[PDB]
């Protein structure tokens, strides 16, 4: 399906 | 300054990073308030940087869908922002404990959603990080109002006039044209809007994988579907709505006025 878990906000490119 | 001598400190509300938040009380009006108290020079160069921007840009908004700050405040090494107060949690707490909402009910959050960041657009501010952990109930009640909330990441635009305001915000939620380093405006807010609709309506994103890489790609693409079951019940307007707000092309890309007027929202 894909998930609803929670993310962060970034100021920048981080790229992970 | 004024916080310690105008406002009375009360219980700790909740925490996040170098900023506790507590309610606390006007002593003079009685009136009560969420006061976001925050360490000074424990923070960072940039860090400063995004609350003078909070600050102003909260002090531009009035809207019953948006927590209104009241004062913002500055001490020995401690800054203060007082709003409205609000004990409902955030939206994505609500959603995560009752898997989905309804067409009915999503249709209602997000219209408050899309009224919110309406008025936002028209005070010339971009949010650019709406997601359900940045929307607040105003209380525990059943039909308790959406308030918009954290405009650390937020900036004023002049008239409808595009430019590169950097790569910000959040994975799940970035704007195809942000993750072009395309010049972007007010459209973005739509983009996340339609993520948020999705979620609303089946609990989970439309864009996700555990690279980064191959989710930007996804996401650049337009590439998310209606699944069965759970979307085969849905109305057809509603995947409509998604669509007008999850295109790709900001320019052919649906409005916060048009959406407002859409039947799936209006009719409601």
């Amino acid at each position: 399906r894909n998930k609803l878990r929670r993310q962060h906000d970034y100021d920048t490119f981080v790229d992970l | 300054t004024r916080f310690t001598e105008e406002y009375q400190l009360f219980e700790e509300l909740g925490k996040g990073a170098f900023s506790v938040v507590r309610r606390c009380v006007k002593v003079l009006a009685g009136q009560e308030y969420a006061a976001k108290i925050i360490n000074t020079k424990k923070l960072s160069a940039r860090d400063h940087q995004k609350l003078e921007r909070e600050a102003r840009i909260c002090r531009l908004l009035k809207h019953p869908n948006i927590v209104r700050l009241h004062d913002s405040i500055s001490e020995e090494g401690h800054h203060y922002l007082i709003f409205d107060l609000v004990t409902g949690g955030e939206l994505f707490e609500d959603i995560v404990a009752r898997e989905y909402y309804s067409e009915a009910d999503a249709s209602h959050c997000i219209q408050q959603i899309l009224e919110a960041v309406l008025h936002c657009h028209q005070m010339g501010v971009v949010h650019r990080n709406l997601k359900p952990e940045n929307l607040l109930l105003a209380s525990k009640l059943k039909g308790a109002a959406v308030k918009l909330a954290d405009f650390g990441l937020a900036i004023e635009v002049e008239g409808e006039q595009q430019a590169w305001f950097g790569f910000a915000g959040t994975p799940g939620y970035l704007s195809p044209e942000v993750l072009r380093k395309d010049p972007y405006g007010k459209p973005v807010d739509l983009w996340a809007c339609g993520v948020i609709l999705y979620i609303l309506l089946v609990g989970y994103p439309p864009f996700w994988d555990e690279d980064q890489h191959r989710l930007y790609k996804q996401i650049k693409a337009g590439a998310y579907d209606f699944p069965s079951p759970e979307w085969d019940t849905v109305t057809p307007e509603a995947k409509d709505l998604i669509n007008k707000m999850l295109t790709i092309n900001p320019s052919k890309r649906i409005t916060a006025a048009e959406a407002l007027k859409h039947p799936w929202i209006s009719h409601r």
